[PDB]
């Protein structure tokens, strides 16, 4: 078993807050399909049977 | 069939019927676990406070 | 036709930019999302008060980590900030901040 | 005797054999209604919550 | 063991229920980071960065600003959380 | 069918360019082969 | 659409000359099953 | 720009990155100005798909 743990920041209970701040741009991703229109097909009846 | 000999030999006669519904079921189950996985993949994608 | 500020819509990332191509039987995207990728905890407050009508917004991004009341934008660690990030609200409480 | 045993279970056979396709077909039915469904909930939790 | 103390599944048609993949656990854990989440991810920080603030003062600001509520009217009058709390009990 | 001119043309198959001919001998249609190139 | 699209920015979905180099790369990947367009018969 | 239909700015594909990630990626102008290696992460993104 194995759990993928969120990053933890601590909450202050002073004025200040703590605030969590990212270093890098990393970017870029694979992303989906939609898959808009499916094949067109026509049966000739009288001549399949 | 109730496990009657009979019947599963009058059955192995349409056996292919059995492949499609099994496979049909199992592709469906799959399909559940990646939309579960899916999802709660976009739900958490955080930091988060205690 | 726009980056936006959406949320569920353009996935994986903040969104920046995203590109189409056909496809067999629809349309193929390709989006391109910022990555934050390195994270440190700073200590930030809320605004100041020097003396009359001094209030200062924290800036469109929070920013307004300690040193020199210097504001943030969202990436690396503070950088001096001549109002380009705060306007300026009303007061709030725990005076001297905007806290 | 086998002659009629054949085809008493023949027609349970097909009768079972038939609502079992019944039953996958509505199913898969229920599956994709669900889907579109868990795509609504991600986006009403990526932007209500 | 619960079908011998006597649940068809077993008893007769083939059909079993298959396990959710996910247990109370993990799924409770999932929703609870999402609660942690709830009042730093909505502040004015796209989602690159977290300020952990207090949940009242997310409440306030959401009021405050989204809402147009002058800052001196949710100043006045705190105590606002007994409505809160009132709906929060009502369900 | 062109309704408002009401003339017919006859297209063949995606592939029926070299085989197929007008009104040919070879082509015994189901129907009474009354028929209806770039 | 201009060769040069992004000056340090580089892009593969110029056209080669109509069909740009990842529109085609995903029509080669995919296992076409019906090439019998225009010549079937 | 801005996501009003009626005009087209014409602007070169690098300014209208620079003006998404001064907006909703929140990095400074002069962050961008920084180091224009920004381009190399983009580049690395496009050829990693």
């Amino acid at each position: 078993i194995a759990f993928n743990h969120p990053i933890q920041v601590d909450q202050l209970n002073s004025s200040y807050f703590k605030l969590s701040i990212p270093t890098n741009f990393s970017f870029g991703v694979t992303q989906e399909y939609i898959q808009t229109t499916i094949q067109k097909v026509t049966v000739d009846c009288k001549q399949y049977v | 069939c109730n496990g009657f000999q009979k019947c599963e030999q009058l059955l192995r006669e349409y056996g292919q019927f059995c492949s499609k519904i099994n496979q049909a079921l199992h592709g469906a189950n799959l399909r559940q676990d990646d939309s579960v996985r899916n999802l709660f993949a976009s739900v958490k994608s955080s930091q988060s406070s205690p | 036709k726009a980056q936006s500020k959406r949320s569920g819509f353009c996935g994986q990332g903040t969104h920046i930019v995203s590109f189409v191509v056909n496809a067999p039987n629809g349309l193929y995207f390709m989006h391109v999302g910022y990555y934050p990728s390195n994270h440190i905890e700073v200590v930030s407050a809320y605004g100041l008060c020097d003396a009359a009508n001094p209030t200062n917004c924290i800036a469109p991004v929070n920013g307004y980590f300690i040193k020199t009341n210097n504001t943030r934008i969202v990436d690396e660690w503070s950088y001096t900030g001549s109002s380009f990030y705060a306007p300026e609200p009303i007061t709030s409480l725990n005076t001297k901040y905007v806290a | 005797d086998v002659l009629e045993q054949d085809a008493q279970i023949d027609r349970l056979i097909n009768g079972r054999l038939t609502t079992l396709n019944a039953f996958v077909a509505q199913q898969l039915v229920r599956s994709e209604s669900a889907a579109l469904s868990a795509q609504l909930a991600k986006d009403k939790v990526n932007e209500c919550v | 063991d619960d079908c011998m103390q006597q649940i068809c599944a077993q008893y007769v048609a083939g059909y079993k229920v298959l396990p959710p993949l996910m247990d109370v656990n993990m799924e409770a854990a999932y929703t609870s980071s999402l609660l942690g989440s709830i009042a730093g991810v909505g502040w004015t920080a796209g989602l690159s960065s977290f300020a952990a603030i207090p949940f009242a003062q997310s409440i306030f600001y959401r009021l405050n600003g989204v809402g147009i509520t002058q800052q001196v009217l949710s100043e006045n009058q705190k105590l606002i959380a007994n409505k809160f709390n009132q709906a929060l009990g009502a369900m | 069918y062109d309704k408002e001119t009401k003339t017919h043309a006859t297209l063949f198959g995606s592939v029926a360019c070299e085989h197929i001919s007008s009104t040919m001998s070879q082509y015994s249609r189901s129907t009474r082969s009354m028929l209806k190139p770039v | 659409i201009i060769p040069g699209f992004g000056g340090d920015f580089n892009l593969t979905l110029l056209e080669p000359v109509a069909r740009s180099a990842i529109e085609d790369l995903l029509f080669d990947k995919v296992t076409i099953a019906d090439p019998g367009y225009m010549q079937g018969y």
